DNA sequence: CTTGACAAAAGTGTTAAATTGTGCTATACTGGGAGCCGTCACGGATGC
DNA sequence: GCATCCGTGAGTCGAGGAAGCACAATTTAACACTTTTGTCAAG
């Protein structure tokens, strides 16, 4: 797990202090991990990225952390979720354990919203995993924003519901490899988090 | 299938001596070792063959000088009359006596084993080398001056462990004397280390070691001290690389090298065609191109019958002409 | 001589002391201040030679002069100083330490032939139990000791040294027995303790003594330090001592004349012995052993009455023997050792052969497996007893060295450390055995040199791994250095790392030939150097090589010059290109390099495929062969330009791909208007007026008066494709409108684009009349059509002509692609305006199906399956309305070009660019219901992107752990097939295989025809066995089948005239280690009979095993193959019929039953109540006809129907993997695979031979023992065809090379060493071990022997 | 073809330091320590 | 016949490199003196 930095660009030192390894001395060996582990679990939604990840031999072995995600004293991944009380979204953001997401119906951060009122009568949301279709008196959390499904490097990706999860994986990754140039400059098309 | 339980379980089946059967087991091997140096007096022979006769019999059969011989010499310690017999039969009782003196105390060389491990040999191995100790302590052992066995015996079993370790503990021999500088050398550093709050260096070092000590002489000491590293030791998480993949072999010459040596050969043997005869024959001989080794003027001198002298003016000669032929063509200068 | 064997066997102690030139007696491996190697040790110069060359260690000689010569100060040889990579040392063990290889591989064959368990011998092994060898009249517990029996510790020590037991007494008590007394088991000794077995008591120390003067009981107290000299109730005159003492201070005596009495004792031992009073001198002494009638005491008054111990006690002047036997019992490998010495083979093997008729079965298979052992000691002329070591050989030191390092420090190998451990615990045991240590420590330290030995030959085989002290990395011992993937055999044997060779990222070069390759200037300056050195010599660009050598170190001093002369170094010269992985033999390729600026290897667009190459970042290795034979070779045989087709299925490999195509296809096809589109007139000239009205469009289906023309093919009539080219030219015309134009004579209608293509096919030839055959102009030029015009013209021209033409479609293809506007926009991904209606649809379903759920009609598990299934539809309908929408609206877009013309996608990709991205899977299998119903161009939401990402993970993971799979599947194919070669024109067989046209289909249960794909992968360029008569042709035996002839015999097959076609095969071959040229049939890459000399095995494993990525894996893909190569008895196994009759079913509410029912057989099958029957009541089995739906075990099969029905199902039953995948594979590969599978056979009655029943050896052995056995009139060998995988055919092959470097290198090493095995070198891997040429190819025997000379040499000769 | 004269250069004999090998310690001590842990498949092996 | 255990197997290239002490025995570094080339004139 002590690994020589990878500092080819800022975004390479940044993704490499934010990578959860499920090998090294205690985990699991790179021949004896079966699908499961290597596989996108419904409790990975704003925990883990389900794109970003080394294709090959080390696929679902090594993944990042979601943008919003933080690891609490325990030890276990939270995302943030916005409270909504009689249809209503507030700001107060609680950050909950996949144990904890399992009781609620949460709703989606796309839900049409007239001001703070849910202005939708069919709901889209999530319960335990699940894709639902709600009404808005049934909705008990909000998504704070589509980023924190996905880690640093795939939320740098304009126009990622156009694209293929395996190419997207491909483009994140790259990311990490581009050389500092002299007369680099910004993209034209961002994000937002450049 | 645990060579170490094993072990334990088979010292564990001889129980502990109390004080009075230690006494009584020492006091029969000093009794009998006097019995044997009586028996060797009386009948002339040497002591250290007799004893091997008398050990030879209490261990029995079961034990790989030939057996004729031990018979031959048994015979003739029982055919003397029963004065002497009375000797050769303490001879016997005490070599008995040392047999389980030494399998009643195996429980204390493993005692004092079990601190010694971590530091170059295996459990097992610091154990044997203890016994040997052990059994040499039953031998220098005295029972008149009425102190414990095992007080007299830890500084046996100590002593050949710690010997074992500076002599079986690495690949490549240090001496003792030089074992012993190095620990000393260690404990220096270690002292001065949590002293200092930080590494010494080698003038900290040599300061605190005494006098006859300077920086270079601890550097050449650490230096000396280095245990080789292995030739299969991975690196990188792979399993697939090793240092022995990176460590080219210098001492077979290349196919260039080779190459070259024979396009000199060739290119001085053409030189050396414009030479006359005997002139080729004589730097040939003298540069040991012919049988190898270097002769010298007189040696050569005898193959031709010539003496010293003339051997070293036309050998001369014929060097000057090889450079002059070598400067009107320049064919032979690129290999030097 | 020449190397033609290689022989295996054990080597005796007298061997292995022959091989050594000197015994290793210290563990010091070199100085640690002078690093000069230590005498006697592990580096010693006077054992293994001299470090450098013609130098003793004195430095006394240090010239060849002296060659052969050992000097006298040092010992040291003056000879060459490599010599230390081959002298051996050994190492002279005190004790004997058996094998670890004959030990712990199971079935063990020390165990096998002393019949002992494994945990027996590991028992007697590491020293646990003993075994007797001399019972000597030994009882233990009333019964008498047999030889070989095991004994513990408890039971040898009390047969060996008696039983006796100790009881301490309390202090203070006094005992009631006194000293000398017999005591039975259960007696009190003193009033607190009783006594457990029956003997003399004795007092141990008194601590009290009570003499008795006579005048007065005086007592005397006794200290530990005190011992008493006197027995109990001696008369003790005045002045006797009575205590011994230290100090004589303390010592006590008598003062008067009295009788000694014991008390106070400190403990009483009870000895089972027998106690013999004396008067004189003893005539033995105390260890003595004496039997019954032994003279003891006394000149033979006194003497013993039973075995045992002798001792002398002069306190009590009495002779003891402690009732003992001479009981001989030994451990570890030395007893072992003495056993094996004494087994007579001859007699083992007698009385094996003896209880090989006992009927049951499991005694004869024990006495068969213990006789396989004996017969192969018995032949090998080994003896039994070298597998225990009694020296053990030192490997040389350069193979295990202790260099130094660049920066100083020492590198060494593990070997070292495990030497160094034996060494020392050798040495210490001759010290302890020398000091006459107690058997305990003997004991240790044997155990530990055993386990020392072991830890050198085998590190972790048995216990626990040896790792040198601080770190946990276990020590490389000798079996792990030639074992594994990182072993001697497959890292250093069947691969090596190669000089001359480079690597270089690679470029796309479409400016080269097909046999052309872009090669860097500087990659090629280094690769030719030793070649432009000669060159640079020969012109003046320097004046000899070592200058030349010189010139090129330093870039600054290289001239313009070398770069010329580096030019004409490569004239003519090819050079291998090679990417990895090399799934095929079309990985590795040879091109004429052209010397290029830059630093990227140059590669040709046609051979991407063959390499599965893409320019994204792949790099190729660069190797230059040397010789003319490695250049003639490279040149002729692997040259790109003559490798066209593929060696699989013999259709193209390099042919056009995703931009030729898409520039050819786009010229070839045909504009459609729709502004006239029907209109009707009465003259021409009606139809042009209304084109320049604009009432009707130039390429517009109207009818001038009774035929449906257009106004193109009407207005424009070309006199040649010249003139109308010129026009095209001009812009009067596009290449796409449909004209008239005359053609080679005839009229045409096509466009002008498809005349065009006439004559790039034509000139590309050189032939008009042949290439207007070859093309078909009517339709616009896909990937398929292509494809069949390089087929074609590789049979009417040859290589020459087709590479030349794949050169003129890769050069116009480009072109026309670059200039004709093939792009990709947002708005090419067109959404059909049927799928809003679609989805309005699906919805309204859905919602019924809701309300019908709702009000109980149906469950849930149907509601789940109602919903997949409108989803599943709803989804096959958006892609036919998406493609709909393309070929009536959009026949030219870039998505819909692409996926027809075969250029790039397909149908569900474009789906879901365009129609919806459909249903997705769970993480546990189960779909969601809701499905994703959006497309990339509309963009997926978070939640549904979410979904999604679980199957894109799932087929990611699929792909990573596919590869090992089919990877490790072909390494096994390879390993079973590599010795099979074409060897022979023909082996003059009469058998064959009868390829059936017709498939019995079971849904319809009648005759179907095959598809052609599916008969012509099992007919092409196949000899006929018999002559056929189809359709007035007379196809006579032995002619080879092409394409013709197999569409031919389809066509008969249509026309009900032929069912089956009888051919050779590798399956009917009877050439001896491969087939012949008439049972192969075509090399496939040629388009010819098979050249005799080529490795089919080779190309039959790479072509399976090729396509083995592409099957899918989620009984079904990959998996289903690889259990059919390994011939695997599936766990859902279908039923079979045994024997053939009549089904009578007889289901009922309790069980299921099927009766097989015959004249006077009935057969009773209790399926399962969950059995999807296949057969009903009323039908006629034959036997081995499934009788239940599944996979039918191969190995019943075999038993109940025979050989060939075996070979047909395994054949046929792997080609469904491949063709439900789209791959096209000759069934000639899988047959050569089944052949090796169906090699062996097993014994059932030996007959006149010394065969054991139930031995396997190979069918061609059986069948040349059979034929021999009758020539001299004796009864044959009764065999059975017995059927195995790939994995454990491989291993069970003659060759132990082969075998030892493929798996199990331990145990294949181990029965070839015991059976003293001959290896004959046939196959391909045992001569690249060796480094010979190879039997195959240029190799072969055949050819390997020709003669060339010319005409004037000839008749100087003659 | 040498013949004496010299001048280093390698060989030999003492000679002492310097290094290396071995024996010896006497209150009483008497059975070790890190292993701890996510595959799955086959063939085989006594055992029962 | 049947769990249970033991053993063996699981793609290719590349790039990453913790006593001291005394005393004896043995080896080695320095000189000092010969014996032997090497190199000169003399011929
Ligand atoms: C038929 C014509 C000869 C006329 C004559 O000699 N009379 C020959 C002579 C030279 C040939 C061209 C060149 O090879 C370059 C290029 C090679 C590609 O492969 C195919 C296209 C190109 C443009 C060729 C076309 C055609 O084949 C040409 C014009
Ligand atoms: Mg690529
Ligand atoms: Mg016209
Ligand atoms: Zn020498
Ligand atoms: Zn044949």
């Amino acid at each position: 797990l002590s690994q020589f930095k990878d500092e080819t660009n800022p975004l390479s030192s940044l993704r490499h202090k934010r990578r959860i390894s499920a090998l090294g001395p205690g985990g699991l060996t790179r021949e004896r991990a079966g699908f499961d582990v290597r596989d996108v679990h419904r409790t990975h939604y704003g925990r883990i990225c389900p794109v970003e990840t080394p294709e090959g031999a080390n696929i679902g072995l090594i993944t990042s952390l979601a943008a919003y995600a933080r690891v609490d004293e325990l030890g276990f991944i939270r995302t943030p979720y916005r409270r909504v009380v009689g249809g209503v979204v507030t700001d107060e953001v609680v950050y909950m354990t996949a144990t904890e997401e399992d009781r609620y119906t949460i709703a989606q951060a796309n839900t049409p919203l007239e001001g703070n009122r849910i202005a939708a009568e069919r709901v889209v949301a999530r319960r335990k995993g699940e894709p639902v279709i709600v009404s808005p008196e049934e909705v008990e959390f909000m998504d704070v924003s589509p980023k924190q499904v996905f880690s640093v490097n795939t939320n740098l990706i304009p126009f990622l519901e156009h694209d293929d999860a395996n190419r997207a994986l491909m483009g994140s990754n790259m990311q990490t490899q581009a050389v500092p140039l002299i007369r680099a400059q910004a993209p034209v098309v961002m994000t937002g988090l450049e | 299938s645990d060579p170490v339980r094993q072990y334990l379980h088979e010292i564990g089946q001889v129980p502990l001596l109390t004080l009075e059967e230690e006494v009584e087991l020492a006091r029969k091997v000093e009794e009998g070792m006097e019995a044997i140096k009586k028996l060797s007096e009386i009948t002339g022979l040497d002591p250290d063959l007799i004893r091997e006769v008398v050990r030879a019999k209490i261990l029995g059969s079961a034990r790989v000088l030939d057996p004729k011989t031990v018979e031959e010499i048994d015979q003739k310690l029982k055919s003397l009359p029963k004065e002497h017999k009375r000797y050769l039969h303490i001879a016997r009782e005490g070599e008995a006596a040392r047999q389980h003196l030494i399998e009643a105390n195996l429980r204390l060389v493993v005692s004092i084993a079990k601190k010694y491990t971590g530091r170059g040999l295996s459990f097992l191995d610091l154990i044997q080398e203890g016994n040997q100790g052990l059994i040499r302590a039953v031998e220098k052992f005295e029972y008149k001056r009425r102190f414990k066995f095992s007080t007299y015996a830890t500084w046996w079993i100590r002593q050949a462990i710690n010997r074992a370790i500076a002599d079986q503990a690495r690949t490549i021999r240090i001496p003792v004397h030089m074992v012993e500088t190095i620990n000393k050398l260690s404990r220096t550093a270690r002292q001065l280390q949590q002293e200092l709050g930080r590494e010494p260096t080698y003038e900290e070092i040599a300061e605190a070691m005494g006098p006859g000590w300077d920086a270079k002489r601890v550097e050449e000491t650490l230096k000396i001290a280095q245990e080789p590293v292995s030739l299969e030791t991975p690196i990188g998480d792979e399993k697939d690389s090793f240092y022995g993949d990176f460590i080219p072999d210098e001492h077979l010459p290349s196919p260039v090298d080779a190459a070259t040596q024979s396009l000199l050969s060739e290119e001085l043997e053409k030189a050396l065609s414009k030479l006359s005869e005997r002139e080729a024959m004589v730097l040939k001989l003298r540069k040991g191109l012919i049988d190898g080794r270097e002769h010298t003027l007189e040696e050569v001198g005898a193959f031709f019958g010539v003496t010293r002298e003339r051997i070293r003016q036309i050998e001369n000669k014929a060097l000057r002409k090889l450079k002059y032929h070598e400067s009107r063509t320049r064919k032979l200068r690129d290999f030097l | 001589k020449e190397v033609r064997k290689v022989r295996i066997a054990l080597a005796s102690p007298e061997k292995i002391r022959s091989w050594s030139y000197g015994e290793v007696e210290k563990p010091e491996t070199i100085n640690y201040r002078t690093l000069k190697p230590e005498r006697d040790g592990l580096f010693d110069e006077r054992i293994f030679g001299p470090i450098k060359d013609y130098e003793c260690a004195c430095g006394k000689y240090k010239r060849q002069r002296f060659e052969g010569k050992v000097c006298e100060r040092c010992g040291v040889e003056v000879t060459k100083s490599i010599v230390r990579r081959y002298r051996m040392g050994h190492i002279e063990l005190a004790t004997p330490a058996a094998h670890i290889w004959f030990v712990k591989d199971v079935p063990s064959k020390i165990g096998t032939l002393l019949d002992l368990s494994a945990t027996e011998l590991e028992q007697v092994l590491y020293f646990s139990k003993y075994i007797v060898l001399d019972p000597k009249g030994a009882i233990l517990n009333g019964v008498p000791v047999e030889k070989r029996q095991l004994l513990t510790d408890e039971e040898y020590r009390e047969l060996r040294y008696g039983k006796q037991e100790t009881y301490p007494l309390p202090p203070g008590v006094d005992a009631l027995v006194k000293d000398g007394e017999e005591v039975v088991k259960g007696q009190e000794l003193a009033p607190g303790v009783v006594s457990r077995l029956d003997g003399v008591a004795l007092y141990r120390f008194p601590r009290r003594v009570r003499v008795e003067y006579v005048k007065e009981p005086k007592d005397y107290r006794v200290q530990p330090h005190m011992n008493v000299v006197v027995p109990e109730g001696a008369r003790v005159e005045a002045g006797d001592k009575i205590v011994a003492a230290i100090d004589p201070e303390e010592e006590v005596i008598a003062e008067a004349e009295g009788v000694v009495h014991l008390h106070e004792p400190a403990s009483i031992l009870v000895v089972k012995a027998r106690v013999y009073p004396f008067e004189d001198d003893v005539e033995v002494s105390t260890g003595d052993r004496v039997a019954p009638g032994d003279v003891l005491a006394d000149g033979g008054k006194v003497k013993s009455d039973v075995y045992g111990r002798v001792e002398v006690d002069l306190v009590r002047n009495v002779v003891r023997v402690v009732e003992s036997y001479d009981i001989d019992a030994r451990m570890g490998a030395e007893a072992i050792q003495q056993l094996l010495k004494e087994l007579d083979l001859e007699a083992l093997e007698k009385e094996l052969l003896e209880e090989m008729k006992h009927p049951s079965r499991a005694r004869r298979a024990k006495a068969r497996k213990r006789l396989e052992v004996v017969r192969a000691f018995l032949d090998s002329g080994n003896r039994p007893e070298w597998m225990i070591l009694e020296a053990v050989p030192v490997l040389p030191p350069d193979l295990r060295p202790m260099v130094q390092v660049d920066g100083g420090r020492f590198a060494t190998s593990d070997l070292n450390d495990l030497y160094r451990r034996l060494i020392n615990r050798n040495n210490r045991l001759k010290k302890l055995l020398a000091q006459g240590a107690p058997e305990i420590i003997i004991r240790n330290e044997k155990r530990m040199l055993q386990e020392a030995v072991d830890a050198l030959l085998d590190n972790g085989r048995r216990g626990a791994p040896v790792t040198n002290p601080g770190s946990d990395r276990p020590l490389r011992s000798l079996t792990d250095i030639l074992s594994g993937k990182q072993g001697r055999f497959r890292q250093n044997l069947l691969g090596k790392r190669v000089d001359y060779s480079g690597r270089s990222v690679i470029v796309v070069g479409p400016q080269l030939k097909l046999h052309q390759c872009g090669l860097p200037k500087r990659m090629a300056l280094e690769l030719f150097k030793p070649f432009l050195l000669k060159k640079m010599e020969e012109k003046g660009i320097a004046p000899n090589v070592k200058a030349a050598r010189r010139m090129l170190e330093r870039q600054r001093d290289i001239k313009d010059e070398v770069w010329d002369a580096l030019e004409e170094v490569i004239h003519g010269k090819v050079v291998l290109l090679n990417r990895a992985p090399t799934l095929h033999r079309l990985g590795i390729q040879a091109f004429q390099p052209v010397l290029v600026e830059g630093q990227s290897i140059q590669l040709h667009p046609l051979v991407c495929e063959a390499f599965n190459a893409d320019f994204d970042g792949d790099q190729m290795a660069v190797h230059v062969p040397l010789s003319s034979f490695a250049q003639a070779e490279a040149r002729i045989q692997m040259l790109s330009a003559h490798n066209l087709l593929s060696p699989a299925s013999g259709e193209p490999l390099a042919k056009p791909s995703r931009d030729i195509i898409l520039g050819l296809y786009y010229i070839t096809q045909v504009r459609k208007e729709k502004k006239g589109a029907g209109l009707e007139f009465a003259t021409p000239e009606e139809a042009l007026a209304a084109h320049e009205r604009g009432e009707v469009a130039l390429n517009a289906p109207i009818k001038v008066a009774g035929r449906e023309t257009s106004v193109g093919r009407l207005k424009y009539v070309f006199a040649n494709p010249d003139e109308a080219l010129l026009a095209v030219a001009h812009g009067i015309v596009d290449l796409q409108d449909v004209v008239t134009v005359r053609y080679m004579g005839k009229r045409l209608e096509t466009s002008p684009g498809r005349i065009l293509f006439a004559r790039i096919v034509a000139e590309a030839v050189e032939d008009e009349k042949v290439a207007w055959e070859l093309i078909q102009l009517d339709v616009p030029q896909e990937k398929n059509s292509l494809k069949d015009l390089v087929y074609q013209a590789f049979l009417r021209l040859g290589m020459e002509k087709t590479a030349r033409l794949l050169d003129a479609l890769k050069y116009y293809g480009f072109t026309f692609s670059t200039t004709s506007g093939i792009t990709i926009g947002i708005d090419d991904a067109v959404i059909p305006e049927e799928k809003k209606q679609y989805l309005e649809e699906a919805d309204r379903k859905l919602l019924q199906i809701e309300q019908a759920y709702e009000m109980g009609f149906l469950t849930d598990r149907e509601r789940y399956d109602q919903i997949l299934q409108l989803w599943t539809e709803t989804t096959e309908k958006v892609t036919q309305a998406v493609f709909k929408n393309f070929e009536e609206n959009y026949p030219f877009n870039p998505l819909y070009v692409m996926a027809q013309s075969g250029a790039r996608g397909n149908p569900q990709q474009i789906r879901q660019l365009c129609g919806l991205r459909g249903l997705m899977q769970k993480p546990s299998g189960e779909t969601f219901e809701v499905p994703v119903r959006s497309s990339f161009r509309e963009g997926l939401t978070v939640l549904e992107y979410f979904i999604s990402s679980h199957g894109a993970r799932k087929g990611g993971a699929d792909t990573a752990l596919r590869t090992a799979d089919s990877g490790y599947l072909t390494r096994k194919l390879v390993d079973v097939t590599h010795e099979i070669v074409v060897r022979e024109a023909d082996c003059g067989t009469t058998n064959y295989i009868s390829v059936p046209l017709f498939q019995p289909d079971e849904v319809t249960r009648s005759l179907r025809l095959r598809k052609r794909a599916d008969i012509e992968a099992g007919l092409y360029g196949r000899v006929l066995a018999r002559e056929v008569e189809v359709l007035g042709v007379r196809l006579e035996e032995g002619r080879y089948l092409s394409m013709d002839d197999v569409h031919l015999l389809i066509k008969a097959a249509e026309a009900g005239e032929i069912q089956e076609v009888p051919v050779r095969s590798p399956l009917t071959c009877q050439t001896r280690y491969g087939v012949c040229q008439k049972c192969y049939g075509y090399d496939l890459s040629m388009a010819r009979p098979v050249s005799i000399g080529e490795a089919v095995g080779i190309v039959a494993a790479q072509s399976i095993g090729e396509p083995g990525t592409q099957l899918t894996m989620r009984t079904q893909g990959l998996p289903r193959v690889i259990e059919l190569f390994e011939a695997r008895r599936p766990k859902a196994k279908a039923v079979i019929s045994e024997i053939d009759g009549v089904v009578r079913i007889e289901e009922t509410e309790e069980k299921l039953s099927v009766f097989v029912e015959s004249e006077g057989f009935s057969k009773e099958y209790k399926l399962p109540k969950e059995a999807r029957l296949l057969v009903k009541d009323g039908d006629y089995v034959e036997a081995g006809q499934p009788l239940t739906r599944g996979a039918i075990d191969p190995h019943q099969l075999l038993e109940a129907k025979g050989p060939e029905a075996v070979e047909r199902y395994l054949v046929e039953e792997i080609q469904k993997v491949y063709r439900a995948q789209g791959v096209k594979l000759h069934d000639k590969h899988i047959e050569i695979v089944v052949r090796q599978m169906m090699k062996y056979v097993e014994v059932t009655d030996p007959g006149d031979s010394r065969l054991l029943e139930g031995q396997v050896l190979e069918k061609w052995d059986v069948e040349a023992l059979n034929e021999r056995l009758i020539a001299e009139g004796k009864t044959p060998v009764a065999w059975k065809p017995l059927l195995m995988g790939v994995t454990k055919s491989a291993l069970s092959t003659k060759s132990w090379l082969s075998a030892a470097s493929f798996q199990n290198t331990t145990h294949v090493l181990t029965e070839a060493a015991i059976a003293g095995k001959k290896d004959e070198l046939i196959g391909l891997k045992e001569n690249v071990i060796l480094g010979r040429l190879i039997p195959a190819g240029t190799g072969s025997d055949f050819v390997r022997f020709t003669q060339v000379v010319d005409q004037k040499t000839l008749k100087a000769i003659e």
